[PDB]
């Protein structure tokens, strides 16, 4: 169900390439411990205020194929109630009723 | 004095002159208006801003996390 958060993260990955590519251990570099004496000061911490929705930590994806309101499963790129319609149409390989 | 109970001279009667600003004193802060706290901001009794000491490491510069291969 609703479009909208399909709609977001369809344009999420050409944004996550433009502005988080150049700027991903950059956080690290300028900040945090990889600027042992080099950096820290104000004169570099105003170089990374483009990336904020091209961050690896919106990217939620759902079920790659409609949408779905949680309950992904990341290994098949499908959702509870799509794989089960997929699986009684005999479309996914390998599949076994678990017995043993 | 009191004919059923007298005044006393027993450490009470000695050195009739001292002070604050006339002779030294170890305390300060007895105007109502000088006193403490001990308030030491809160989140910040120590350091939260900090330096590192569970994260410390040599410098480079990449762009991800123990990628190591890929």
């Amino acid at each position: 169900a609703k479009q909208s958060m399909k709609a977001r993260e369809v344009k999420r990955v050409a944004l996550a390439d433009k502005y988080f590519a150049k700027r991903a251990e950059l956080k690290a570099i300028i900040s945090d411990v990889n600027a042992s004496d080099e950096d820290r000061w104000n004169a570099v911490l105003k170089l990374q205020t483009l990336p904020r929705d091209s961050s690896p930590s919106r990217q939620r994806n759902r079920c790659r194929q409609t949408g779905r309101p949680h309950g992904f499963l990341r290994k098949f790129g499908l959702s509870r109630i799509k794989v089960r319609e997929a699986a009684m149409r005999g479309e996914i390989p390998g599949l076994k009723k678990a017995s043993w | 004095m009191k004919k059923d109970i007298h005044p006393k001279y027993e450490e009470i009667t000695a050195s009739c002159s001292c002070g604050n600003v006339m002779k030294i004193r170890s305390t300060v802060g007895h105007d109502l208006n000088l006193d403490v706290c001990s308030k030491c901001h809160p989140f910040f009794t120590g350091k939260q801003r900090d330096v590192a000491t569970g994260g410390r490491v040599d410098r480079f510069n990449k762009r991800f996390n123990i990628p190591g291969s890929k």
